[PDB]
This record gives C-alpha cells, structure tokens and sequence, in this order.
DNA sequence: TATAATGGGAGCCTCTGATGCA
DNA sequence: TGCATCAGAGCCCAAAA
C-alpha cells in the first residue's frame, strides 16, 4: 500500500498506534499529546518513541499535486534541485 | 507489426521521475513511481500464480488487470476508468500526459522555457 | 467640520446586517445555542436524521447531539496555528433487536470548526471565508426543445449529488422518452412500474389528442407491474442479475429513497408550485404497501403534454431568471460535506456490526469518526468555497464574506461557461449589484449580493419595496423572491411624494423588469432605495449616476484593495454608506451600554457602564492581515468622557472617527504636465511624503524549522561557521535576530546549523582546510536570512521548541521560529493609485513643491491628473467630486451625496459661489488686486466663451470659479498656464500593488528537479518565463543568436550555463551552446514509450547526445 | 492454520472523423 | 451507397501560488 515499503511488523505498530490514538482521543475529547500515546502504549513507549514511529509513517506526496491558480502549476515545479551544481 | 505489443516494458530513468526530500525531511515523488509499481506488483503476481498452476479465471483475471496497468502507465484515462492515488481524484499523470498539452513536455519545457 | 448631506430620499429601513448571509446560516446550520429537544430539522441536526437509524439484530439509533465550547480562544488560535472549532459529540443508543439488549453512550466524533463574529474562520491558524454559491434551483423545468420547435424537454433536476437529472421527450417516432444517466426508453415502462393502467392514462392525457397515443404501448402493458420492474431493471442494469428485492432496491434507491434521493425543501416547493399539486415528500415516489405510488411523473407527464400541444396556462421556465436559481450559502455547504461525512461513518457502522462481537459491543466501539473528520477537514481546508480571507483593509472582508460565485464543486465550469450564465438577468433588479465583477475571464461568475438583499431560508434571494395603496406610500415593507415580483407594477423609488402620497400624474415603474409610465392608480409597490440595486462597494461611490459602468466597476473593485494608511481620512465626499460599513465591518470598537470612559491607553480602554460594572476593552494594535497591511485600533475617547450606547470608542484601521477611511483627499488639478501624466500615469507633490500622506505600515513574517535528521539535529545558534561578529551583531544569545533591529537584504534573521551531507568533505576542500590550519566543521549555515528587496524593522519574534509546557510540534521538528518584520512604505515611483470612479494611475513623477502648479495666493497642488482620461472612459463622477471638493476646501466642510439622490449642478454652484467669497473676498480686503497673469488668463478665457466680456476682473474670476476652474501658476516659469484650469479636493486611494513587492531580477539561480530549467516566480529567486509567444517574437525578428541563447545558455543548457558564466567572469565571449537538457528528458521519456528516437547527421549515421553516457 | 461464511457499487461545449446503419 | 451517432480532440499570455 506504500511508496515507502515499509515491514510488515512495523506497519502493526503503526496501526497499533492508531487504534491507540484514535481511543486516546475518543476518551478524551481532543486528540492525545506524544506522552499520552506512550502510556497508552506500555512499557517501553515514551513520548520521544511515539514521535519517532509517527515521523517514519509519513506517506510521500505526488511532486504533481496542483497548487492553486487554475490547472496551472505543478508542486514539483517549486522545489530547487540541490544536486546539480 | 508485433513491435506495437509490448513484451519488456522500459523503465525510465529515476532522476526524471525523482524521489526527493522536501525542506521538511519529508518526500515528494512523482506519479510515475506508482505506476510502475501498479505494473511490477500485478506482473510478479502473475508470475506467482503461473508457477502455482491457478484456474483460468484466475490467470484471465490477472492478465487482464496487467493490460489495464501497463495501459495506465503510458496513457492513463484513454481507456477505462483513470488509476487515481487513493484518498484523491486526481488521475495520476501518465507518460502521455507529461508529453502532450498546454502543460505538456513540447509546449512549456520545449518550445519556451 | 459641518457635514451637509444632499437628497430628499427617506430610506423607511435602515440596510441589514450586511454579514448576516453568513452568521445567520451558519448559526442555524450548528443550532449550537438551541437545547436539544427544540432543535428544528435542519444543518447537521437534519443530516443526523438522515443517517439515522442504521439497521442490521443490531440497530444504532440517534439520539441528539450538543457541541462542546471551544478549547482555546480565537486569537489563541491564530497565534499556535489552530483551528478555532468545538467538540462535537452525538448521543447513540444501541439496540439488539433479537435480545432487547440497550446499551447508550455518548461518542466523541471529533471537531467542528467555529465562525467568528464578523462571519469568517480561522483553520490552521489562518482566516478563511467561504463564499455562497449560486447554482440552478432544483425542481421542475419545461424549456423548448432546441433542434424540433413546437416540442420541449421536461427536466426534473434534484439538488447537486442528491439524485440523477431525468429528461422527458416526445420523440420524432411519437414515444414519450425519459433520460436518466444518459440512457433513454419509452416512459410507458416506468409508468407501468407505478401501478398505472391504461384506463388511468387514458382519463388524464386523453384531453391532448394525438400525444396520448405515443404513451399507449401494448407490450408494456401486457406485463403486470412486477414484471414491468424486473424487465425496466433489465433495461437500466444490464448484466446485474434481475433479482426481484434487487431491482426494487435499485430503484428505490434511485427514485422513492428520501437518503439516496433529495429534492431541496426548495426543490418540494416549486415543483409542488409549478405542477400545482401537493408532494408528500422530497422523493420522485413512495414504497407503500409493498408497491410503488407515484408522486411527481404523472403531473409532470401532464404538464408537458399540455404544453406541446400549447394547451393555455403552460410556459417555459427561464433558467437564468433568479426563482430559479439560488444561492448555497455556508450552512448548506457545510453541511453538505457534514452529510457525506455521515454517510461513509455509517458504512464503517454497518461493517462493524457483522465482523465483530454480537455480546460485547458499545456505540464507542461500533462508531469511527475518521470519514467525518475528514469530510470536513477536506471541506475547511481544500474546498474551492473556502478562500484565504481578503482583509487588505476592512472592506475586503465585508465584500468578501458578501460575494456570490457561480464555481467551486457543484457548479459551472470556467471553460464551459457560456454568455447566458454571466448575463445580467432582469431579475437582478436589488438582488445581485449589476457592477461589482471582475473585469477578466470570470466576469458574471462572481458578483456581489445585493445592499438590500437578504436571503430567505429556501435559498432565493429577495429585496424589499413598500406597499403603496391606492396612492399612498406606507412604511410597511415586503420582502419579495424573484418569482412574485413579477406579479405586481412597482415604481421608481424617486418619484415624488408629498408626505406619503403620490405627487406625480405618470409615475416611472416596472411590471415583470419592463419599464413602463402609469397611473398612480396603477402603483402595488415602491422601491426602498437606490441603494438596493447595488452593492455595498458601488454605493460608496459618489455621482455614480454619472459613471460609465465599466468605469463604476473597477471603482468598486479598487477599493477592495485599498491599503490602510497611517493618517487614512474619509472622503470629502461621501454617499452616507461610510459608517455603516466600518461598524458592521467589526473593525472599529463601540460602546456596549451607555457610562463613563474610566482609562484611556495605547494599548486598553476602560468603560464603566450603568450596571457600575468596570469592563475592558482590549485594542489589536500593529497585527499583520493575510495580505500583510497592518491592522491596528487607535483610541479615539478620553479619560472622563460620557459615552451613550453605541458611540465610538476606538478607530479600526483605514477608518476616520468611525467612518471608512480608504485613502486622502487631496488637491488635483486636472491638466497635461509634460508627459509625465501620459497615458494614465500620475504626477505627485514631494509634499506629500513630507506629511506622510500615502504612507502605510507593512508587516512579513519569516519562519525557520530546526529539525531532527538521520545525519544530527539542525540547531537554531547564534555559532554560525565563518561568520564574523559584525555579521552576528543584531542577534542574541540564542541566535535570533533581537526586537527593534533594522534589517536589510542579507542580514541575518535566525541563525542554523545543519549537518554537512554525507559526502562534505570533498578533497578538495580538506586540502584548502589543511593549508589554512583550520578543522572543517561538521555543520553548514543554514541561518534564514533577509530575502532580496525585503527588510524593515523587527517587531516580533516567536520562539517554539519541544518539550516547553503548551507546544507540541509536527514529527520530527525541534524547535520553530518566527519573524515579523515591519516596514514604514512612503508613497514611491511605481506604486498605484485610484479614486472611485475607475481612474486608476502609477506614480511616475514626484515633483518638488516649487515645481507643483499652484492658485495665485502660492497654495501648490497634491496630484496632476491628465485629462486624457476622462473623455474616453466616459467617467464624469470624478469631476463633479473635484468641483464640490473645491467648495468644500474653502468652506471647510464634508457632504454626504447619496447615489442618484445626490447633490446636482445648482447646488453645486451655490457652494461655490459662497467659496469664491472666502477665497477672493478675503484677499481684497487684505490689500491686493487682481494679478497681471490673472488678466491674461481671463482675456484667454473670454476668447473661449468661459466668462461674459465687460464685467470686472472679481467678476469673471468668478464665473471661472462656478465652473470649477482656477487661474494656476506654473511654478518652473512663474507665466500663468494660458486657460483656467479644474482644480479641487478629490479623494484617491493607495492601492495594494507596490512597486517594491513586484521589482524582480535574477542572473543566475534555482532550477527545476527534472527540467533544469530556472524556477518561476520571485519568492524562488525565479527566471522570467519566455514563452511560445516570446519566440515567436524574436523569429520574426530574425533573430537567431539571441533566440537560441534563451533556449540554450540562459535556460536548462548545463554546459553551456556553466560555460558562459565563468566566460563572463573571465571577460571572454560566451561560448557556443550545447544540447538542451529537456530535449534529451523529452527523448528518454519517448523511449518510455517504447518510441526509438534518433538524431542523425547528413550520412544518417547516428549522432550520440548522450555522450556514451546511456549506452553499453 | 478449522462453527459457517460463496456475484461490487456509483453519476452533472464545439468540430472532426470513423464507425455502425437504411 | 448517403445519413446519423459517438468518441476524442481542443479551448490566451505573462504574473501569483
Ligand atoms: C489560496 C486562495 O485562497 O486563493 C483563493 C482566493 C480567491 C484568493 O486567495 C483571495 C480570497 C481573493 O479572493 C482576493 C485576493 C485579493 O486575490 C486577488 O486579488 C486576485 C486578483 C489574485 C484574485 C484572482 O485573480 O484569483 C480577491 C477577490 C476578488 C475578486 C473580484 C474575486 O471574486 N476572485 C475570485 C478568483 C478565482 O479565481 C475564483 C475561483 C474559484 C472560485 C469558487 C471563486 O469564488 C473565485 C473568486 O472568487 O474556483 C477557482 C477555479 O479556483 C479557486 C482558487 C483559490 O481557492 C483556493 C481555496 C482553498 O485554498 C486551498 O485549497 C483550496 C483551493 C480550492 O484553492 C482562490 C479561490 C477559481 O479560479
């Protein structure tokens, strides 16, 4: 389902920390902060680790994303090429 | 004649359909990449289910859903429904979609720069 | 000063909230202040029931639903980047319906987003409108068939993604067809499905002859009602096993389903209307008693039949007339999306109610509120209706909030839009302004509602107009659709009355939009206003009466982008609309109850009320709008002052003592200088920047992430590598740029670090370090620095890092930085200018005051505007505002002229003449004659006709001065200009286009990923785009060298980029160029393609661009 | 790795040329 | 064979974002 592939075992975490959230969240009334997830979580989750799974479960964006105007312009076509001289 | 059906498919180079990390860490790739891996997943499928010996409404099911990705990736929305990213309805952009029209490769890369 | 306002019009109603289209639909969308048992079916109240129940034993029902209050306050959320919004939760009850097993909880179905006071929201921290839509009413239209005269098409429409559009045709073989998702066959079938027999057609459509013959078919009617379901399935559905319960929930679904299918409650009424009989519901046919019972198709059959054998009493419907088409205001949008949103939450219900326990199950676990979060998430944030917020200055947001698109989702195309949409309709009469559009490609997609025009609940925009009875005018108001209007005679709202009856023997009024002379007998109603045809921003425009429309509308359309300025005044002509729009606006702050002024400050006033309850009224001062002019409050009362209810107590910005305050008003003389006017240009007096007229505060905000990445954490330092202390001065300890520092292109805002790339070290550069004795450090300077053209003073700064109590950051980002740079912009050469009647200039030429044409007693003038433009703009509303303006500098008074009920020439000239009294009769008493240059002057002027020959010098001055015209004084020469010339205080605005924002240059600099080519725009330090047209220029110049450089060198040629810069650097000429490199991207992505691509020379010998590089 | 489970789900303009029809 | 029907082809520039 991923550009990104990602492990089969990771992506239960992730999708532990999901469910875990989205409960955090309907107890709540507001969505959880990164310390609340890593108690929700057990032993062995801090707020730093629930940060860190998060920022590896990000998915890509298309470089062809429109930006406003009309059907005139392309995400990609904003972003500096760092590697050619 | 027989040239006009494919049996290796190119891939074209990455730099031109990158990957690449935006000013947040994060990535922006091009819509070719799913594509490709649309084809790449039905084609090794296919393999699978060949080596497996799988019933003939398997294998027609699968043939026909590789026509359909290789179709979506040379020219996306020219026959049958357009391969969408999910959560959009933004058709992705083909390889005869980067070529032709007023945002095409000749008329704003070529012609004018 | 005195105020004198012109104009006999008594206006009986005062112009309504003017955002209340807003307020008003989104607070009955929440009804978030109604306890829940007193909820009306409407806005997300309706959608729950809709929804609800959700069936298969397991049944979850609805309960109610309440909104929580807001977590943080509105501008807390502005500041942290926050969506201003409310918990929403709905209360559920979960039935089994085998065990009766009850179990009840309250789910949290996440967030609502709330509008603020003054009708916007604020969604990531950004203020956001959304603007109304217009669109075609659903119900019931008979428009002529195009192609076949004498014959229509019957259009049954539901509202947008609430059902499919049917069409109804009597075909060239006789049979009636219906059309729906493209498919046609003879309506008999559907009919049959109804339960209708050939007795019944035959009673109702027998009375037209020939047409009911089409209807009969005697295979159809061979098939009973179950069968004619199955075989219509059939014919609809091809393949989809023809399954009895599958064809009736099919077609349930698509007809008799009020879920699947939705008229409006507009939609019920005009059909119910138009076809004159009573619906049931909101679907095209019910399922009652195991059958299906028709509701619309027979009356619409009926009505159609009727029409093409021109039966009296059936018309054709106008689709652009305006009871057909309404307006879907935020409410209806909103909840739209709410609705979808619902829908797909009930699919992940009905899912979770097989796969999971059938013991242990609560409404929390059975609900997942994600599809409707992002349902409205997506609406708030990427919808087309929900635009970044105008508040250039306050008027923009009240028009904004006012606008009416005919775009977005569930509308017209740009492209596809042909002229009938952009029309002017008769029935825009005080419903949508004639005037307020934009001029390019989207004119008449986007307008403006009406001053007068409120809304109603079904959608349709009405307008008021007073009853008049047998000739006598009451106070009593009707607020009328479109629709009624057309039934009664309405007079002109400036025929004269004595008291309230009618004083004129033929009265000017309107019977369906077509003007017509009558009888006061003949007179039902009147209109309220001149007001009530135009919007807010045309009525603020003087003498509009005489302004060419095309003119009118880029008046109005400037003042929208009319920039506050620091000593902002209100016109010295006014239409009496100016306070209305700053108090409804909610920038300027009043006075709650009546009390005593207890404090008085820069930045707080203090108000002790009659309750003896001390309130506070906090002032904003120096924020920075959307468009990045400053919005700030000034104190306007003193300590001790006694206030009633309602009086002013702070200005907002662009306002004058509560009145709107777009820009100054000026001394202009209306004459050629030089060529410096020419062709709209505007020649300025250094005086102004001398009293900073024009002068406006600007405010940018920089911003800087210092993030965490696989080579180290970027820092946010003031230890920059290679940076000496001069460089670091203005930062602090930490590495931000401090409070109060002036910053110019280059300097450093932030400063970062971030780890070198893997690579770094190249040997190279480990070589050179070695050589110098110093260690490469692992980081590079990153610092955000001051973009060129940018710079100003530094007012703020934000600092957020993680791990500080309130802050929680996206993934990944350590700490974050923001900026906020001010700038004092005085008025320059470039920057533009515009009065209200469309004459809009570029400052060209600021001139010293010695040079400034001046009047005999040494007073120079402010601006010089040629007179070129007015005769074929055809705007002479700008010269009747200079002439009374000229009254006014000398009396020292202001007027209120109300549109079309104005002041007029007489009057004018009165003024003047009390003027010339004080201008002229002032200086004969102090010892002075007329001047040798004067006579010359009025002996040039007797030549032209301009004043009577024989009467004194005082005299003829005089007569000039009625005119408008003035003896001027050339301050080069000294020597008179030879005639007189229109002097006088006109008001003219600053616009939003500065010179220094669009100013732009570049060498070198970014490149695109893929094409190499430069980036676009100036934020990216971009190239100018030279286009297929650009080429077409320099071809037909024969201009080969050149060409071929932009296509080669300057553009995506990476030798000959590289080349020729460092062939400029060392004085050598450019070299020749090489391959471009999107040609050789255009020749991969055909080899994508499985297309060989080839370059050849003359042998046809292949020629290799590639270089080796992509070959074996 | 084992109760039994067996067919989906949705929608908003003009010219030119090939294709399918008396 | 001469006429209709439908699929597919297009629909301003630069600027901005
Ligand atoms: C990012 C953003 O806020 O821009 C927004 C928004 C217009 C502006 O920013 C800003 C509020 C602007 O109104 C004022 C400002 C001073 O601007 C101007 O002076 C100029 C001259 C530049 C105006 C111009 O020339 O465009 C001036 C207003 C004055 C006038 C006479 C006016 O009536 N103009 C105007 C111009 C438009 O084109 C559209 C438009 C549209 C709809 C439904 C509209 O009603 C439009 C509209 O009314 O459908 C289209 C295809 O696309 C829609 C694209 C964008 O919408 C976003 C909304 C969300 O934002 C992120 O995802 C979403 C996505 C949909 O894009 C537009 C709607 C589209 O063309």
């Amino acid at each position: 389902a991923r550009t990104i592939r990602i492990p089969v075992h990771m992506v239960e975490t992730i999708n532990k920390l999901s469910r875990t959230a989205r409960q955090l969240q309907q107890e709540l009334g507001r969505e959880p902060t990164y310390e609340e997830i890593a108690e929700a979580m057990g032993p062995g989750w801090d707020a730093k680790r629930v940060e860190e799974t998060l920022k590896i479960a990000q998915e890509p964006v298309s470089l062809e994303t429109p930006i406003g105007d009309e059907k005139d312009s392309f995400y990609g076509d904003f972003i500096p090429d760092e590697h050619l001289p | 004649p027989e040239w006009m059906i494919l049996e290796a498919v190119p891939v074209l180079p990455p730099d031109l359909r990158p990957m690449v990390q935006v000013d947040g860490g994060r990535f922006a790739t091009s819509d070719l990449n799913d594509l490709y891996r649309r084809l790449i997943n039905r084609n090794n499928r296919l393999k699978k289910l060949l080596a497996q010996g799988a019933p003939e409404i398997i294998i027609r099911n699968e043939k026909r859903m590789l026509q359909e990705a290789v179709d979506a990736l040379l020219d996306n929305g020219r026959r049958g429904a357009p391969v969408t990213n999910p959560g959009s309805d933004r058709p992705l952009r083909s390889l005869t979609d980067i070529l032709s029209g007023k945002q095409g490769r000749f008329r704003q890369n070529l012609l004018g720069k | 000063m005195e105020i004198k306002r012109f104009g006999r019009i008594r206006e009986v109603i005062p112009l309504p909230p003017l955002t209340e289209i807003q307020v008003e639909s989104y607070r009955r969308a929440l009804q978030a202040d109604v306890p829940p048992e007193k909820r009306e079916n409407v806005g997300i109240q309706a959608a729950f029931r809709e929804t609800f129940p959700i069936e298969e034993g397991l049944v979850l029902d609805f309960l109610e639903y309440r909104l929580g209050e807001p977590p943080f306050p509105q501008d807390e959320c502005r500041e942290k980047d926050l969506t201003y919004q409310a918990p929403l939760y709905a209360r559920l009850q979960l039935i089994h319906k085998d065990t009766g097993l009850i179990k009840e909880d309250e789910v949290f179905l996440g967030h609502i987003p709330l509008m603020t006071e003054d009708g916007s929201f604020i969604i990531n921290g950004a203020d956001r409108v959304i603007v109304s839509q217009i669109h075609r009413s659903p119900g019931v239209y008979f428009t002529p068939d195009p192609a076949r005269p004498g014959r229509y098409i019957a259009s049954i429409i539901p509202l947008p993604k609430r059902g499919p559009w049917i069409d109804l045709e009597v075909e060239p073989n006789g049979v009636v067809s219906m059309k729906v998702n493209k498919r046609k066959f003879p309506l008999v079938l559907l009919l049959r499905v109804l339960g209708y027999d050939q007795e019944t057609l035959a009673r109702e459509l027998g009375a037209y002859g020939e047409l009911v013959q089409g209807l009969m078919d005697e295979s159809v009617f061979a098939m009973r009602p179950e069968e004619a379901l199955i075989r219509l399935f059939t014919l609809l559905r091809p393949g989809d096993p023809p399954k009895r319960d599958k064809a009736v929930a099919y077609v349930y679904g698509l007809i008799a389903d009020p879920r699947r299918y939705d008229l409006g409650e507009a939609g019920r009424y005009k059909a119910e209307e138009k076809l004159g009989i009573r619906l049931s519901g909101r679907t095209l046919a019910r399922f009652e008693d195991g059958e299906f019972k028709d509701e619309v198709f027979l009356p619409t059959l009926r009505y159609l039949f009727a029409l093409t054998a021109g039966v009296p009493g059936h018309e054709v419907d106008d689709i652009d007339h305006l009871g057909n088409r309404r307006i879907r205001t935020v409410g209806e949008l909103m909840t739209d999306q709410f609705r979808v949103g619902l829908a797909r939450l009930a699919r992940g219900v009905r899912e979770r109610m097989l796969m999971g326990s059938e013991d242990s199950l609560t409404p929390a676990k059975l609900v997942n509120s994600r599809p409707l979060e992002a349902a409205i998430r997506e609406f708030f944030s990427r919808s087309q209706l929900s635009q970044f917020k105008d508040e250039t200055n306050p008027l923009s947001s009240l028009r904004h909030k006012r606008r009416i698109s005919a775009l977005g989702p569930g509308g017209l195309t740009r492209e596809r839009a042909g002229f009938d949409v952009r029309d002017v309709h008769r029935t825009h009469y005080g419903r949508i302004c004639p005037v307020e559009t934009p001029e390019g490609a989207n004119i008449g997609l986007i307008t403006s509602l009406a001053a007068y025009a409120r809304v109603d609940e079904l959608g349709f925009i009405r307008t008021p107009y007073r009853r008049v009875v047998g000739g006598v005018v009451t106070d009593e108001v009707v607020y009328m659709t479109a629709t009624e209007e057309d039934r009664y005679t309405i007079a002109q709202a400036n025929t004269p009355l004595e008291g309230n009856r009618i004083a004129a023997e033929r009265v000017v009024a309107r019977r369906k939009g077509e003007p017509v002379i009558v009888s006061p007998e003949e007179v039902e109603f009147m209109d309220v206003s001149p007001k009530q045809v135009f919007s807010v921003n045309t009525n603020l425009i003087p003498f509009l009466e005489h302004d060419d429309a095309n003119r009118a509308l880029m008046g109005s359309n400037m003042q929208t982008q009319a920039v506050p300025l620091i000593r902002a005044q209100a016109p010295v002509v006014m239409t009496g609309l100016e306070e209305r729009v700053v108090r409804d606006s909610l920038a300027a702050l009043y006075a709650e109850e009546d009390g005593e002024v207890a404090k008085v400050d820069g930045n707080r006033i203090v108000v002790r009320y009659e309750d003896g309850r001390l309130v506070e009224y906090p002032l904003r001062r120096f924020y920075r709008s959307n468009q990045g002019t400053a919005l700030d409050q000034r104190p306007r009362v003193v300590v001790g002052q006694r206030v009633r209810k309602g009086d002013l107590l702070a200005d907002g910005p662009a306002s004058e003592n509560g009145f709107l305050a777009l820009g100054q008003n000026v001394l202009v003389a209306i004459m050629p200088f030089d060529g410096y006017n020419f062709e709209d240009a505007i020649v300025i007096s250094e005086e102004l920047l001398k009293r900073d007229f024009y002068t406006s505060i600007h405010i940018e905000r920089y911003e800087i992430e210092a993030r965490d990445t696989k080579l180290g954490p970027e820092r946010i330092t003031r230890d920059i590598p290679h940076l000496s202390e001069a460089a670091l001065r203005d930062l602090d300890e930490e590495g931000v740029v401090r409070i109060g520092a002036e910053v110019k292109p280059g300097d450093i805002l932030v400063g970062r670090t971030s780890f070198k790339g893997e690579s770094e070290p190249t040997p190279e550069e480990r070589l050179l370090r070695s050589i110098f004795g110093e260690k490469a450090r692992d980081v590079k300077d990153t610092s955000l620095r001051v973009p060129p053209g940018e710079g100003g003073i530094v007012v703020r700064t934000v600092r957020l890092r993680r791990g500080d109590p309130g802050v929680e950051l996206k993934p990944g980002v350590r700490e974050v930085v923001r900026v906020y740079v001010a700038q004092k912009r005085k008025l320059q050469v470039g920057d533009k200018l515009a009065n209200r009647h469309g004459n809009k200039g570029v400052v060209a030429k600021i001139l010293p005051v010695e040079d400034m044409p001046h009047l005999p007693d040494g007073t120079p003038v402010d601006v010089i505007l040629n007179p070129l433009g007015v005769p074929s703009r055809m705007n002479l509303g700008q010269i009747l505002e200079t002439h009374l303006g000229l009254a006014g500098y000398f009396l020292g008074q202001r007027y209120i002229s109300p549109i079309f009920d104005g002041a007029k020439e007489p009057e004018i000239k009165e003024l003047l003449a009390q003027a010339f009294e004080v201008y002229f009769g002032k200086r004969k008493g102090e010892g002075f004659g007329v001047d040798k240059r004067e006579v010359e002057v009025l002996r040039r002027a007797e030549k032209l006709g301009l004043v009577t020959p024989g009467k004194t010098p005082e005299e003829q001055l005089k007569e000039l001065f009625l005119q408008g015209k003035v003896v001027l004084y050339d301050g080069r020469t000294g020597e008179p200009i030879e005639g007189p010339i229109v002097v006088g205080q006109m008001f003219i605005m600053k616009l939003y286009h500065m010179v220094e924002d669009k100013m732009h240059a570049r060498s070198t600099g970014p490149y695109s990923l893929i094409t190499q080519q430069p980036l676009g725009g100036k934020a990216q330090f971009g190239g100018q785009r030279f286009g297929e047209m650009e080429v077409w220029a320099l071809e037909a110049y024969g201009a080969a060298h050149t060409l071929q450089e932009m296509l080669t060198l300057k553009s995506d040629d990476i030798e000959g980029r590289n080349a020729a810069y460092e062939a400029i650097i060392k004085g050598e000429d450019v070299p020749e160029p090489s391959v471009p490199e999107s040609f050789r991207v255009l020749v991969k992505e055909l080899q994508a393609l499985a297309l060989d691509v080839q370059t050849l020379d003359e042998k046809d010998n292949p020629v290799d661009i590639f270089e080796g590089l992509a070959s074996k």
